DNA sequence: CAGCGAGAGAGAG
DNA sequence: CTCTCTCTCGCTGACCTCTCGAT
RNA sequence: AUCGAGAGG
């Protein structure tokens, strides 16, 4: 992230979210979680399409 | 390897062997100038290159905010202000060995205990 | 500004990573076959091989870049003058040489310049491109990524309406010219 | 207090000012306005001239800057 | 594992060693081409020590390969065995000396008996397979 | 190609702060790259900071 | 005045940013457990500071209440639903 | 509960300390060679497993 | 995009 | 030679429902 | 009709 210093391999830099959903995600944690959710939705749509073709 | 181009026509020199006295001289084709070769090795090829573990280290490189700052110090500078980067070369086999540059020594100091080369 | 034509220049490093005789050839936009980078440099006027390697490589010390260049330097040792390098271009004589110079000014690095006398800057930029190609081949630097938002540009309504307006205005301009050509009576 | 550094609650006021001047559709309006003011005249001027050549002779048409009602 | 062989960590290591593809390109740190006019005297001191080792009982250009210790430690291959495979492929077209495995720095020197030597070096790194099933790149041990 | 690029970039940043250099135009220097890229191009998203 | 600057992504690669203006002031204890854990920035120099983190979010995300406490896919679904939701678009 | 929350944060902190020690050992290059995987790959897998166990 | 359907293009006996 | 790969290069496929706005 | 866009699961 642009806030993170260069060459950081720490879990916070790499996206590990210490906080719970109740305590709340940090902005960096929220962006990384958004990346994960985006991949999830794209994969879900692709899975639906592929499985429809496969079933047919 | 050292690559030599002839001075008169600025074209690359090609190796040539004098058989009678058994030595290697560099002769250029674009112009007739021939010279004695100082280095024995005509061609080298590194399957594994440590070259480029540090690339483009400048004095100004010590000032950039993006680069991280470390507590450790080189024995030569004896100044802690330093920049540590992982190897610029992108390899399948890459060492996470920190390379540090401090401005006062302008000397690169390497975290790994195994290798003290260069 | 004016007519905008996207131009794609391909610099290719032939041969596998394990394979020998790695050669660099770049294909010109108007020429069917990729010509060697050194042949292009000779056509540019940067004739000495050392000068070509100096344009390509900014630091003299590294052996690897020069070693990779050597097969191309051997390929370009066959053509040692500007006129022949310009001559051996495309498919179709002296007209081919002149058309080669025209192709070099209009199609090779068109964004930098379209006119003659600017060959040195274009050659230095071309050597810079070969340098980046070699940095990736050496695996010192990783390949550039397409999905980088800074490289992406988000065209708004205005510019697209602008190109549409250019097309419409060109059609109307042509039509006015047709009316004038059609009648001398008015 | 003019020397003292800001807080986040102060940063919201700068955000406020930015939103007031730009609005929320600033990009659309800016691109359109630049297109009308400058881009239109440049487009008209490029390839403007129409020249008809007769062997005997030559007629030239150029374009003044564009005015938008 | 073969029937009746369980807890054979050693035998599984040997099987892994036998099946993984090993190339001269995999083991070599570096390929270097020197020109050495005299077979007896080389410019490199380590090669001269190897020469004095070779007191028992052609082209002057020579190819010197430096191979990684750690790869040899992981692999079943020994430097003598590697040189033997090179010799089997060359059928005495070229002559090889191997620095001893006990030596800290290991140099494998090949003299043809310079374009031929360069293409042969490339051919040797890419095409020489040593103690390996062809299509397997990697094998790991698990329970 | 320019020598002493840090001083020139400092002056350029001061000009952009002044507004003499347009705030939209982006000036980027990397020291390893030894590269300075100036982009007056339209259509690049920028954020105020 | 030059107190604020506009940064492109290519320019953004070269800069170092702090989310919170309270990160920069010097930090020489008891903490409420509910407050989310914040990793120390531990950075000497920041070129710029983000005006507010919530600005990375969109208009529909700005509508969403406590999306930091919420999971992101639900936030996306709610953005779409909020476009779908009824409302008085204009006074006229 | 607050007590359980303190144990939670302590667990996360211990995971982070182990991760940083593993990273230091990687920096020292005093890290055992693992057959069939790059050493960076082993580092990534160990850190990922550390975080997974911390969450669980 | 891949395979399978072809056809150049050798090709190593 | 020469069938025998063998390395190229073409193409054809990939769940319903409800608006609307343009032609 | 067609095409396009959007939205729902
Ligand atoms: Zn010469
Ligand atoms: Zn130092």
């Amino acid at each position: 992230l642009p806030h993170f210093s260069k060459d950081d391999y720490s879990p916070e830099s790499k996206g590990f979210v210490e906080n719970s959903y109740l305590r709340g995600l940090t902005p960096q944690e929220f962006f990384f979680h958004a990346m994960g959710g985006r991949e999830g939705l794209i994969d879900t749509a692709v899975k639906t399409a592929e499985t429809g073709y496969i079933q047919r | 390897t050292t690559f030599r181009f002839c001075r008169d026509c600025n074209n690359m020199l090609y190796p040539r062997e004098d058989k009678e006295n058994n030595r290697l001289l560099f002769e250029c084709r674009t112009c007739s100038y021939v010279e004695e070769a100082g280095s024995p090795l005509v061609y080298r090829h590194e399957l594994i290159t440590n070259i480029g573990e540090t690339a483009g280290v400048v004095q100004d490189i010590g000032s950039d905010p993006t680069l991280p700052r470390s507590d450790r110090e080189c024995p030569k500078c004896h100044s802690r202000e330093n920049v540590f980067f992982q190897s610029q070369q992108r390899r399948k086999d890459t060492s996470m060995v920190l390379f540090f540059v401090c401005l006062s020594c302008s000397h690169i100091f390497t975290s790994d205990q195994k290798n003290k080369r260069t | 500004k004016g007519s905008r034509f996207i131009s794609t220049l391909q610099v290719k490093l032939y041969g596998r990573e394990g394979s020998s005789a790695r050669t660099i050839k770049a294909t010109l936009p108007y020429i069917k076959q990729d010509i060697p980078i050194v042949i292009i440099f000779r056509a540019l006027g940067i004739i000495p091989d050392g000068e070509i390697l100096e344009h390509i490589c900014y630091d003299v010390n590294d052996w690897q870049m020069l070693e990779m260049l050597k097969p191309c330097v051997e390929d370009g040792f066959v053509i040692q003058d500007r006129e022949t390098a310009l001559d051996f271009i495309g498919r179709r004589k002296e007209k081919r040489i002149q058309y080669a110079k025209d192709i070099l000014q209009k199609e090779f690095l068109p964004h930098i310049t379209q006119l003659e006398g600017f060959e040195s800057r274009k050659a230095f930029f071309l050597g810079y491109m070969i340098n980046r190609l070699l940095l990736c081949a050496l695996d010192r630097k990783d390949q550039d990524d397409r999905d980088h938002f800074g490289k992406k540009r988000l065209d708004l309504a205005g510019p697209l309406l602008a190109q549409l307006f250019k097309t419409l205005f060109k059609k109307l301009t042509k039509d006015i010219f047709r009316y004038m050509q059609r009648t001398v009576e008015e | 207090d003019e020397s003292a550094p800001i807080t986040a609650e102060d940063s919201w006021a700068v955000i406020s000012a930015f939103f007031r001047e730009k609005g929320l559709v600033s990009q659309q309006l800016d691109s359109f306005n630049q297109f009308v003011d400058y881009t239109l005249q440049d487009i008209i001027c490029e390839d403007s001239t129409l020249i008809l050549e007769q062997l005997a002779r030559k007629y030239e048409i150029s374009f003044g800057k564009i005015y938008v009602t | 594992l073969e029937p009746g062989h369980a807890a054979d960590q050693e035998q599984a290591k040997l099987i892994r060693s036998a099946i993984e593809h090993t190339t001269l390109k995999s083991v070599t740190i570096a390929s270097e081409i020197y020109y050495d006019p005299d077979p007896r005297s080389t410019v490199i001191p380590e090669d001269e020590e190897i020469i004095q080792l070779h007191f028992s009982l052609q082209s002057p250009w020579l190819l010197r390969l430096e191979l990684d210790r750690a790869a040899m430690n992981d692999k079943d291959l020994t430097m003598g065995q590697v040189g033997e495979r090179i010799k089997q492929t060359f059928k005495n077209d070229l002559f090889v000396i191997w620095s001893e495995d006990n030596d800290e720095k290991l140099i494998i020197r090949c003299r043809v008996v310079d374009h031929m030597l360069k293409k042969i070096e490339n051919t040797m790194l890419e095409n020489i397979t040593l103690r390996g099933v062809e299509n397997i790149e990697r094998v790991v041990m698990m329970k | 190609v320019h020598r002493n690029p840090a001083r020139l970039m400092e002056t350029l940043r001061t000009l952009r702060r002044k507004g003499d250099i347009n705030p939209e135009v982006s000036m980027i220097r990397d020291i390893r790259e030894k590269e300075l890229k100036i982009f007056t191009d339209a259509g690049r998203v920028y954020r105020p900071l | 005045e030059g107190l604020v600057e506009y940064i492109d992504a290519e320019e953004e690669e070269s800069i170092l940013i702090a989310m919170q203006p309270e990160d920069l002031e010097p930090a020489e204890l008891d903490v409420d457990p509910a407050k989310r854990i914040r990793v120390s920035h531990h950075a000497t120099t920041f070129t710029h500071c983000e005006i507010h983190p919530s600005m990375i979010l969109g208009v529909a995300a700005s509508i969403i209440p406590f999306p930091d406490h919420n999971q992101s896919p639900r936030n996306t679904y709610q953005s779409a639903m909020g476009k779908q939701a009824m409302g008085v678009f204009l006074t006229n | 509960d607050g007590p359980t929350m303190r144990e939670i944060t302590e667990t996360i902190a211990e995971a982070k300390k182990k991760v940083l020690d593993v990273t230091k050992e990687a920096q020292a290059n005093l890290l055992t060679a693992k057959h069939g995987m790059t050493l960076r790959e082993s580092f990534e897998d160990n850190v990922v497993r550390f975080l997974n166990e911390a969450r669980d």
